[PDB]
């Protein structure tokens, strides 16, 4: 919501297909481009470099081989800034090969080395059918920590592919196959993208015309494979789900969190175009692009989704946002889109702004067409914007975004019934209250030290009992029921009293009299014009009011004893693990064994990991809550812990009578607290709490945490009856492999069990039994012999040819493991000689051997989720049907 | 029934509080000091309160049928529908539709001249006697044009240099023509045997990507007539090609980033621009092409039916004729036209403002009940044998008066429905009564409206000073209740609410209790935001379409459904556009349980008791057997091979499909003993 529609750049350079194609140089300059800038016979066209400082664009050098003609270059870019580099493309090198040329594209890499040339410029000689003579190399380029990476289209049945280029060794490819019968005409790598992650890298692309729909496919790079992670059609025919492509880091963690897709001719009653956001699930096979939400928007024919780019965090609210073009919008007009993260993957489908081609651009048909942001190139000092339009580019810088905390306080608490019910022989003593506000600002990451995130003036408006025209007093400074002063702020606070007068005579003292402050920035100079204009944020509470009281008269004497209790409980709340259990349910009672409370409130205190939802119910019950309360959350300790304040609105509660409601608490599937969570309940008047013992109350509760953790029995595993029995020999060994995974969230130890069945009176069933680990360190495991029940085992398997460990004298091994980390599919396999002395001992054939896996881990403090899964206990079952 | 106060000052702020909600006129209802709000409840309670039947008042919404005299329109009646439409109330209007017959045809045929329609070509030259034959039945004196296409001139759709452009035949170079991508030859003309020499006359050509670029040509066919010519009834083409079909997005391949205009430029029945251009978006034909009343018949190989089929769903009036790759069986196509073209009757709209919602109803000849949903798809009728689409358009807001249509797509018959802002209630003047409200007001219908400055149930008092002792009886809910609930000073009985100029803020009531702030959020937004819900004393009202606590489930629709719109597959509730997929499956759509161990045991004993037949063990098969199915086809995914009852391993694979334990089987033939 901060993107300058005034101070802005403007480069409008008339050359053709000039500002077609743009990106986020070095921090210092934007690279524009323009396809069609004729030079030569039918040839490129060439690039433009622009800088801040002047508003002009200068031709960049260019050793145009003779070789790569009609190539229009510029039509592709790209740009990384691991080092800065920047890459420009002709996507349209036309070749002679006689009898008809073909298009194979040609790249250039600049910056402050060596201008490189790179498909790499081995002028790709010549030679239905095709492999890779119409491939438009550069059609769409990304960089990546491991070299560049350009996409090939027409590759064979014009698949599709990407040509990775690594540290001046022999670049690869990737491709889909052959046994991949379908993608054919799909210009798979019409759109690339990075995806960056704490492990290896991903690369991502976007293949329009999949059955003539469209679709998306993202590609691992596993030593020595280089295979697909997974991938989702589209949704509609010509919708062209594959368009474009981003990235995008919901937080900052630096881990590629989700991911966006274009298809701007989509549509099912209105054509505005379509968004999709992807989430980046890990575990190939499985993947959705409908982690829910699409953006668009109510505008047919639009091309919404022509381009996007990461833009980052910009309000400042640790939730990056992100940029989105539709140069379709309005009649033909350009258009552009701002929307903003949430937790994880997703977006918020409300834009925050549109800024459209209305927007005094005097005259320029479609824009938005290309984008890129996210670097600082004003140096004024947070990310910039560049958006490319037909004949010129603009540059839209993100104006600060600071937003304030404030404190209301009356140093008269209440009033001392002094200038209360009054009297008339003699004088209005209006009584003086006072009333000290302050105001301060906290959340600066961004912003930094320094001039503008301290120095700023603004309006203050206060007012009293504002929504009735009954004023229950005046300021003195200007004797109005209100007042404005403007003051200077800081990220120090700035405290000032102002002074009250309440006339000696009053009707109603029963409701405190309001306070509320309109607060905004005004003037908005500081310094230089470094800043121009900062503003606030979304969530901006800036009306905050403040309540004054009254002593209420409790009758002649009787002194007005405020005496209330209160005690709550956890109806049927079991365990408490952080997953299940969203939702807290707290059934508050309370007491008023004392005078009269009007305005009474309750307030709670909680550790981070929750806050107060109105429940509204209805529908119905109870013997039970009827209640329409205030509630306001607010941060207060040192660090953790914060109230939730909750005055029971509108009515009175009189004399010993007991009342109970319901408030509940939504808690995080990630909710940060000890391995207990305490709460209190502090309860009092309207009038304070005048004297000295507190009447909290409070208990503390175990917490566990949500785990989901799966084992199967791979298919790897020995199941080899057969009818040579002649001798009885050793060693057939057996293979059971067990792979095992946790899907949860968190990493936690664990301890991995098994029951591998040996000695067997005496006859061993097969020996030397050991469990090897590959693919991970020598971890350590445990060892125990163990023997069962002894019941008459004859019978007992002649009713199923099983053999248990409850028959046949086991063998636990308790492997333990340091820390499971989520996603790791740490699994390991258990052999050893199998033999065939024991089968006969029981006197059957067609026996079977059964081998238990049970996964465990500390009941306390973690715990599986869904109710109950046992898929923390895997078994396989092998035979040893030997005739003869 | 059901009636929540919103702000009641007249029997009209009555009426916008929702559907439930009655208001009564008698007078002295009102007590020695009650609300005047209480006039506003449900008609029920207004019954045992005491409120005559004839007193309630409740504007309702109706529909006015001004049937013309005849040859006014055809079978779209009624022909002007004006309603008064109250908001939040449905006005209903049925619509017969009986189509007769068939008026002056106009075809048009789009062929795409490559060299892998040579036989095509050949077989297609010059059969036009037999196309004015098959129109002879239905139609009369109708109407033949033919239009070629290929792929666009420049690369990289075909090679742009150098003298294979004068030539691409590939090996016969028989003398075709050159490269090109849409040449109008021949005008819609009477003639049959005119049209048939002028074809055969042109050869084919050739390009290089192989599907084609055959949408260009589409819309520069109906864009100009005013060069083209087209008849003023019907316009039907049909689409043929062995190959693909390009659309926007691709020109960027050819350094073309000037999206369509929809307009077609030639000088000589012959593309020029087409270069100079980019392909027309999948969605630019099913406006513009339905817009000009033309539509296209699909017919082309069996190898691109499945492909055009997906492209039936979008685009309204189109058919599949999947042919042989000679174009023998052509005109059959058009046997099969008519047969589902005069059979889908559409029932759509121009495109209505936000601030009002439309429907239908659908009852097809043959069998089909169906209610609420747009469109008016009833593909089984035909001739001459009626319909029912019942059309329900609601307001949310009182609309400003204005006009749309309800036409029928590929049909010139307009419905100019006019639409009437109804939010009224009528009874008297200030010519009675200018006693009462004590001459500083006007009374309508018992209460009076005082002016600007006056306020009261009988414009007695003003807002500056008043109050007494025991007026504040019923200006507390009860007697253990602060005054007006604060936030309200009570004056002569009733209460005042406080204003707040805070965006949203709102008190209201008899004793100022409900606001329009304080109910359950969602998405850090009250009751879902202004666009899914809003919020009134606690509970919130969603918006239709959208229900729950906080309109927390979003969306009454389901997503839940997959291409084989069946909710979430195998097990899982469909809440809020979300599956609750039953053991391990996972999301979205509940198919996948990646953690299912791979169940082949317990199978063995049917999978020989159904391909192999080695006896049905447990009891027999078919029973204890409920995979039901197995193919006689190679499918595929749960690649299973274990052993059989004796010895030889038998082999199979094992696709499961939607619920529970089904499945789908197909056993080796072999086994290994
Ligand atoms: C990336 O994607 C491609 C296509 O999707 C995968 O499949 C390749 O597809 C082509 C299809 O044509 C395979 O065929 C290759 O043809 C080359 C030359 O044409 C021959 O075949 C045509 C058609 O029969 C004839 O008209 C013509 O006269 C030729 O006989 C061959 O040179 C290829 O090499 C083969 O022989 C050479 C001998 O030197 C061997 O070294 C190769 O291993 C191979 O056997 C081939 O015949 C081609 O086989 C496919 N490529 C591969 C690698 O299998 C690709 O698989 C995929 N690429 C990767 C790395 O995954
Ligand atoms: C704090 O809030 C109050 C009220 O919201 C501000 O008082 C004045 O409020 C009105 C809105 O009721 C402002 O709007 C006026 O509206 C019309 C358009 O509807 C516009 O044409 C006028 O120019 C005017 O903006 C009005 O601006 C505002 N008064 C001023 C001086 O801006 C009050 O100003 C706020 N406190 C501040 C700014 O310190
Ligand atoms: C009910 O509870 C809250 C918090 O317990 C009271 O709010 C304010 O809480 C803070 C503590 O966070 C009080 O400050 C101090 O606590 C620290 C130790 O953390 C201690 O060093 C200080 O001596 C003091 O106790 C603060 O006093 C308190 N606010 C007020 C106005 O007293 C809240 O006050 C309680 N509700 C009531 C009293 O109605
Ligand atoms: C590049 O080729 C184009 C044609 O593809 C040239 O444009 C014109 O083409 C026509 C038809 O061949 C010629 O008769 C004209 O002489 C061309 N125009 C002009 C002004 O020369 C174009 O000229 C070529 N460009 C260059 C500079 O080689
Ligand atoms: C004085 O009070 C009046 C009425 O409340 C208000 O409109 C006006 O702005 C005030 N004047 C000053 C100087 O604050
Ligand atoms: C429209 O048709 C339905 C079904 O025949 C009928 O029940 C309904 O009364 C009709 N509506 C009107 C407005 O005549
Ligand atoms: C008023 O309210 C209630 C409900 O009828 C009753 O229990 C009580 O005695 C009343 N109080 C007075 C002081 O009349
Ligand atoms: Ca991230
Ligand atoms: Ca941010
Ligand atoms: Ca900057
Ligand atoms: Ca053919």
């Amino acid at each position: 919501f901060n993107l300058d529609t005034e101070e802005l750049t403007a480069f409008r350079v008339d050359s053709a297909g000039f500002g077609d194609s743009v990106v986020q140089y070095a921090n210092s300059w934007v690279v524009v481009g323009a396809p069609q800038k004729i030079t030569a016979a039918n040839q490129t066209g060439g690039l433009y470099q622009c800088g801040y400082s002047t508003g002009a664009c200068e031709p960049i050098g260019l050793q145009v081989p003779p070789e790569a003609v009609n190539m229009s270059l510029g039509l592709s870019l790209a740009s990384t800034t691991s080092p800065s580099q920047l890459l420009a493309c002709g996507p349209t090198v036309h070749h002679e090969c006689g009898r008809n040329m073909y298009l194979t594209g040609l790249c250039f890499l600049l910056g402050p080395t060596q201008l490189t040339q790179r498909l790499p410029v081995s002028r790709q000689e010549c030679p239905s059918s095709f492999e890779l003579e119409m491939a438009q190399e550069g059609f769409s380029a990304v960089f990546t920590p491991d070299g560049p990476v350009l996409g090939a289209v027409g590759s064979f049945t014009w698949s599709g592919g990407a040509f990775l280029y690594p540290p001046n060794m022999s670049p690869t490819f990737i491709n889909m196959s052959q046994e991949n019968v379908d993608m054919r005409d799909s210009y798979l790598g019409y759109s690339t993208e990075l995806a960056l992650w704490k492990g290896v890298q991903s690369l991502v692309l976007g293949a329009p015309r999949y059955q003539h729909t469209g679709k998306a496919v993202i590609f691992t790079q596993v030593s020595r494979q280089w295979r697909m992670k997974a991938e989702v059609t589209g949704t509609q025919i010509g919708s062209y789900f594959g368009a474009s492509l981003c990235s995008v880091d919901v937080d900052s963690d630096g881990s590629t969190d989700l991911v966006l897709i274009g298809a701007p001719h989509y549509y099912e009653q209105t054509r505005g175009g379509q968004v999709s956001v992807c989430p980046l699930p890990r575990g190939w096979r499985r993947w959705w692009c409908d982690a829910v939400l699409y953006g668009e928007q109510g505008h047919p024919w639009g091309r919404f989704g022509a381009a996007l780019t990461v833009l980052g965090d910009v309000n400042g609210d640790k939730l990056t946002d992100v940029v989105i073009g539709a140069p379709g919008e309005e009649e033909n007009r350009g258009a552009v889109y701002l929307f903003h993260g949430v937790l994880g993957p997703s977006i918020s489908p409300s834009h925050s702004q549109r800024i459209a081609g209305s927007q005094l651009s005097s005259r320029l048909q479609y824009f938005g067409q290309a984008l890129s942001g996210g670097q600082d190139l004003t140096q004024d000092g947070l990310v910039d914007l560049a958006v490319g339009a037909r004949g010129q580019v603009l540059l839209l810088r993100t104006r600060p975004v600071l937003w304030v905390g404030v404190s209301m306080q009356f140093i008269p608490a209440e009033i001392p019934r002094s200038a209360f019910e009054c009297r008339e022989q003699v004088v209005s003593e209006q009584t003086l209250v006072q009333s000290n506000i302050c105001l301060y600002i906290d959340k600066r990451s961004k912003n930094l030290l320094g001039s503008r995130d301290l120095q700023s003036s603004v309006t203050l408006d206060l007012a009293l009992d504002p929504g009735r025209l009954s004023p229950r007093a005046t300021f003195q400074e200007t004797k109005n029921r209100s007042l404005s002063r403007v003051r200077v702020l800081g990220l120090k606070a700035h405290c000032e009293n102002f002074n009250l007068l309440l006339p000696s005579c009053v009707e109603d003292s029963v409701t405190p009299i309001t306070l509320r402050l309109n607060f905004t920035l005004v003037g908005k100079p500081l310094l230089a014009f470094r800043n121009l204009r900062p503003m606030l944020a979304a969530d901006a509470q800036r009306y905050f009011t403040a309540s004054l009281p009254f002593e209420k008269n409790c009758g002649a004497d009787h002194i007005c004893q405020d005496n209330l209790g209160i005690s709550f409980s956890f109806p049927g709340l079991k365990s408490l693990l952080v997953g299940s259990n969203l939702e807290l349910n707290a059934e508050v009672m309370v007491w008023n064994d004392g005078e009269d409370s009007y305005g009474t409130t309750i307030t709670f205190s909680h550790p981070a990991g929750l806050s107060y939802r109105y429940v509204a119910e209805g529908q119905k019950q109870g013997q039970l809550r009827s209640l329409h309360l205030t509630c306001d959350s607010a941060p207060v300790g040192s660090q953790g812990t914060w109230s939730t304040s909750c005055r029971i609105n509108h009515l009175i509660f009189r004399g010993g009578a007991q009342i109970t409601f319901l408030a509940t608490f939504d808690v995080s599937p990630k909710a940060v607290l000890g391995d207990r969570l305490l709460l209190t309940a502090n309860v009092s008047s309207e009038n304070n709490t005048p004297r000295t013992s507190k009447t909290t109350f409070q208990l503390e509760l175990p917490v566990k945490y949500a785990v989901y953790t799966v084992v199967s029995s791979h298919e790897q595993f020995t199941k080899y009856l057969n009818f040579s029995e002649s001798e009885e020999k050793e060693s057939h060994v057996a293979m059971h492999r067990y792979q095992v995974n946790n899907l949860g969230q968190r990493d936690l130890p664990v301890s991995i069990n098994f029951w591998v069945p040996v000695e067997l009176n005496q006859e061993a069933v097969w020996m030397d039994v050991e469990v090897s680990h590959p693919q991970n360190p020598s971890l350590r495991c445990s060892s125990e012999k163990i023997a069962p029940p002894a019941s008459d085992f004859l019978a007992h398997i002649q009713k199923n040819p099983v053999l248990d460990c409850s028959i046949a004298g086991c063998l636990r091994f308790r492997c333990d493991v340091p820390s499971f980390s989520v996603q790791e599919e740490l699994d390991f396999t258990l052999k050893g000689n199998l033999s065939f002395g024991w089968v006969r001992q029981i006197l059957q054939k067609k026996v079977s051997v059964v081998s238990v896996a049970e996964i465990t881990f500390d009941t306390s403090v973690y715990s599986q989720l869904p109710g109950q899964e046992a898929f923390m206990r895997a078994q396989t079952t092998t035979v040893l049907e030997k005739y003869k | 029934q059901e009636c929540t106060k919103f702000k009641v000052s007249s029997c009209r702020e009555c009426i916008e509080s929702g559907p439930g909600c009655t208001w009564c006129q008698k007078l002295n209802f009102t007590g020695p000091g009650d609300p005047d709000s209480i006039r506003c409840d449900t008609r029920p309670q207004l019954l045992m309160r005491g409120c005559a039947a004839d007193d309630i008042m409740d504007p309702t919404s109706l529909a006015e049928t001004q049937e013309d005299h005849n040859g006014g329109q055809k079978q779209l009646s009624p022909q002007k529908v004006t309603l008064y439409l109250r908001p939040g109330q449905a006005a209903a209007f049925n619509v017969t539709f009986r189509r007769a017959k068939g008026y002056p045809i106009d075809l048009y045929y789009l062929m795409d001249l490559s060299y892998s329609m040579l036989d095509d070509l050949r077989n297609v030259k010059k059969l036009g006697g037999d196309l004015l034959r098959a129109l002879n039945e239905i139609t009369e004196s109708g109407r033949i044009g033919f239009g070629s296409f290929v792929d666009k001139t420049v690369l990289p759709f075909v090679n742009t240099h150098p003298d294979k452009l004068r030539n691409p035949c590939p090996n016969k170079e028989k003398e075709c023509q050159p490269p090109f991508a849409f040449r109008h030859v021949l005008k819609l003309t009477n003639n049959s045997n005119q049209f048939q020499t002028e074809v055969g006359k042109q050869l084919i050509s050739g390009n290089l990507d192989a599907p084609e670029g055959g949408l260009d040509a589409m819309m520069q066919v109906a864009a100009c007539p005013e060069e083209i010519g087209w008849r003023n009834v019907t316009r039907l083409l049909v689409f043929a090609t062995d190959d693909g079909f390009h659309f926007a997005g691709d020109g960027k391949l050819g350094a073309i980033l000037t999206p369509n205009d929809g307009r077609c430029h030639l000088e000589d029945n012959l593309y020029k621009r087409s270069n100079e251009f980019d392909y027309p978006s999948v969605g630019q034909l099913a406006h513009k092409l339905a817009e000009n009343n033309i539509q296209p018949i699909f017919a082309v190989t069996s190898r691109m039916v499945k492909t055009y089929e997906k492209l039936t769903e979008i685009i309204p009036k189109s058919a599949v004729g999947e042919l042989s790759e000679d174009s023998s069986n052509v005109v059959q196509l058009i046997k099969n036209a008519y047969n589902k073209l005069s059979s889908r009757v559409f029932l759509d709209h121009n495109a209505l403002p936000d601030t009002l919602k439309v429907t239908y109803d659908s009852f097809c000849s043959n069998g089909v009940t169906h209610r609420n949903q747009p469109r008016g798809d009833c593909d089984g009728v035909q001739i001459n044998v009626p319909i029912t689409f019942q059309v329900k358009v609601t307001a949310t807001e009182c609309i400003q008066e204005q006009s749309f249509v309800i036409r029928a797509l590929g049909f010139t018959d307009i419905v100019t429905v006019q639409v009437l802002p109804q939010c009224e209630c009528r009874c008297r003047d200030q010519s009675r009564d200018r006693s009462l409200c004590h001459g500083k007001g006007f009374l309508e219908c018992g209460i009076c409206r005082c002016d600007t400055g006056y306020i009261g149930k009988n414009c007695e008092c003003q807002t500056q000073g008043r109050s007494s002792q025991e007026l504040e009886g019923s200006c507390r809910k009860d007697n253990n209740s602060i005054i007006c609930s604060g936030l309200g000073d009570c004056v002569c009985g009733q209460c005042l609410c406080h204003t707040s100029d805070v965006p949203g803020k709102l008190i209201y009531g008899q004793y100022c209790e409900c606001d329009t702030i304080n109910c359950e959020r969602y998405n850090g937004q009250v009751c879902g935001g202004p666009g899914r819900g809003l919020c009134f004393c606690g509970k919130c009202r969603c918006h239709p379409g959208f229900e729950g606590s906080a309109c927390q489930c979003e969306r009454t629709t389901e997503g839940c459904l997959n291409p084989r719109r069946v909710e979430c597959s195998g097990r899982g509730r469909c809440r809020c556009n979300v599956c609750e997929c039953h053991s391990g499956y996972q999301l979205p759509l509940c198919q996948e349980c990646p953690g299912c161990p791979s169940p082949c045991g317990k199978y063995i004993s049917c999978a020989e008791c159904l391909k192999f037949e080695k006896g049905p063990f447990g009891k027999n098969c078919s029973a204890a057997c409920p995979g039901l199915q197995l193919s006689n086809n190679p499918v595929k995914g749960r690649t299973c091979k274990e052993r059989d009852s004796e010895g030889c391993w038998v082999a199979y694979t094992l696709e499961q499909q939607d619920g529970m334990d089904r499945y789908l089987i197909y056993v080796d033939e072999s086994r290994e003993c």
